[PDB]
């Protein structure tokens, strides 16, 4: 469009050569019980009403 | 374990024991409380239940373990009392005598079975 010649570009990188590892660790929540998932489970309930 | 099933008798004997003993006594001290039940528990029955659980299951370390968490028997009145109260001087004063007997037995045979036990091992 603009022609050979009437169009000049020059570009500059900011590069990254720095060596970097990550562990990325996540748990979901259960604090509800709908999406609580159980393995053992006791329920010890008293009631002595005088 | 095999060694809690050769023990276990003597230990809920013992037990059973000491649990009446305490009933035993707690007659004894409410003795003037008017209106008070004279209670007691039926040593033979209660042995059969207790001779005749679901520790919950640990997946990790995190994993808290499962947390651990007898009927009484009325008295028959012998006299009747003006305030109500049923307990006897003379009958569980026996019965507290023939109680302790019977804890001293009981430690005595538990004990003479430890100590064949262990002269089994020594050596």
């Amino acid at each position: 469009i603009v022609g050979n010649g009437n169009v000049h570009a020059q570009v500059t990188a900011q590069l990254d050569f720095a060596n970097k590892e990550q562990t990325e660790e996540h748990y979901s929540p259960n604090g509800d019980a709908s999406k609580a998932t159980l393995r053992s489970r006791q329920l010890n309930i008293s009631e002595q009403v005088g | 374990d095999r060694l809690d099933a050769a023990l276990r008798f003597q230990q809920e004997a013992l037990n059973l024991r000491a649990q009446r003993q305490e009933i035993l006594a707690a007659n004894i001290a409410n003795a003037d409380t008017p209106g008070y039940q004279a209670r007691d528990i039926d040593f033979a029955s209660e042995l059969k239940k207790v001779m005749v659980g679901v520790a919950l299951t640990l997946t990790s370390s995190h994993h808290i373990p499962a947390q651990a968490v007898v009927d009484l028997l009325y008295r028959v009145p012998d006299q009747p009392s003006l305030d109500g109260n049923t307990v006897d001087m003379d009958r569980e004063r026996t019965q507290f005598a023939d109680n302790s007997l019977k804890y001293q037995m009981g430690l005595t045979v538990l004990g003479s079975q430890l100590k064949g036990m262990m002269n089994v091992l020594q050596g």
